C-alpha cells in the first residue's frame, strides 16, 4: 500500500524476475 | 580443454540462475574479463542449445553501450562465457542509492540505452527483457557509461516483420501487444525504454501493483500519469517523451532512431 507522497511511491521500486 | 588452459578465476561477482559470474584473466594478455560459469551436468539439451543462442548473438554484437561477449567455450562440465568487465553494479541499485536522476543524468543514460537498442535493432536483435537490472555502469561516477546485458531473452527478426515469439520478459515492463498475446516486434523494446525512462526520473515504475492481475490490467490500458509534487517540476519534454514511447499502440509508438533525435536528447 502507497500513500500520496514521492517517498512513499518510490517503494513501488523492487527488483522483478523474468516469466 | 581451452579456458582453465587460457584464463584464471578469481572473485564471484554474482550468481542467479544456474548462472554463477566471477572476475578472471587471460594469462598470456594479462586482461581481466568477466566470465559467466554455467553449472551443465544441471542442464538438459535444448538448454545447451537455449545458451549457444545466446553466445550467437552476443557475437553479433559490437557497441559501446553493448556487454562485449569475447569469446565461448563448452568445456566437459562447465560453459564459460567472457565479457567485458563492467564494476559499476546495476542501474536499478543507483538509482534506489540516488532515489532518481536529474533530467540531464537521465538524458545521458537514456541516449546510451537508446544507442544501444538501435544498434539490437539493425542486428534483427530485439532485447525483450530491458530493465534497470539488465543494465550495468562503467563505474559509480554520476555520468558514467551504461552498457546492455542477458541476451538470454533476446529474439531474432526478419526485417519489421512481427509475430507471436512467445511470452516472456519481466512483468513491470511487459508491452500491450506481449500481454495481449498479439504479434510484435521491434517496439516492444521502446516500451520498456518509457518504463525505464519513468523509473529515471521519479524513483518509482509507471505501473505497478502486487497483485500480477492489476498490473497487467494497468499495462494494457496504459494507465500511467505524472503524480505531484515529483512530476510538477519535470520538463514537458520529457513527459512528452515518456508519452511517445508508452504509447499503447506498437505501429504509433516512437522508434529508437525516432527517439535519438527527440528534443529532450539532442538539445542547443
Amino acid at each position: 500500500r502507497t500513500l500520496d507522497s514521492h517517498a512513499s511511491r518510490m517503494t513501488q521500486l523492487k527488483k522483478q524476475a523474468a516469466l | 580443454t581451452r579456458f582453465t588452459e587460457e584464463y584464471q578465476l578469481f572473485e564471484e561477482l554474482g550468481k542467479g540462475a544456474f548462472s554463477v559470474v566471477r572476475r578472471c584473466v587471460k594469462v598470456l594478455a594479462g586482461q581481466e574479463y568477466a566470465a559467466k560459469i554455467i553449472n551443465t551436468k544441471k542442464l538438459s539439451a535444448r538448454d545447451h542449445q537455449k545458451l549457444e543462442r545466446e553466445a550467437r548473438i552476443c557475437r553479433l554484437l559490437k557497441h559501446p553501450n553493448i556487454v562485449r561477449l569475447h569469446d565461448s567455450i563448452s568445456e566437459e562440465g562447465h560453459h564459460y562465457l567472457i565479457f567485458d568487465l563492467v564494476t559499476g553494479g546495476e542501474l536499478f541499485e543507483d538509482i534506489v542509492a540516488r532515489e532518481y536522476y536529474s533530467e540531464a543524468d537521465a538524458s545521458h543514460c537514456i541516449q546510451q540505452i537508446l544507442e544501444a537498442v538501435l544498434h539490437c535493432h539493425q542486428m534483427g536483435v530485439v532485447h525483450r527483457n530491458l530493465k534497470p537490472e539488465n543494465l550495468l555502469l562503467a563505474s559509480k561516477l554520476k555520468g558514467a557509461a551504461v552498457k546492455l546485458a542477458d541476451f538470454g531473452l533476446a529474439i531474432e527478426v526478419e526485417g519489421e516483420q512481427q509475430a507471436w515469439f512467445g511470452f516472456a520478459g519481466t512483468p513491470g515492463y511487459l508491452s500491450p501487444e506481449v500481454l495481449r498475446k498479439d504479434p510484435y516486434g521491434k517496439p516492444v523494446d521502446l516500451w520498456a525504454c518509457g518504463v525505464i525512462l519513468y523509473i529515471l526520473l521519479v524513483g518509482y515504475p509507471p505501473f505497478w501493483d502486487e497483485d500480477q492481475h492489476r498490473l497487467y490490467k494497468q499495462i494494457k490500458a496504459g494507465a500511467y500519469d505524472f503524480p505531484s509534487p515529483e512530476w510538477d517540476t519535470v520538463t514537458p519534454e520529457a513527459k512528452d517523451l515518456i508519452n511517445k514511447m508508452l504509447t499503447i499502440n506498437p505501429s504509433k509508438r516512437i522508434t529508437a532512431a525516432e527517439a535519438l533525435k527527440h528534443p529532450w536528447i539532442s538539445h542547443r
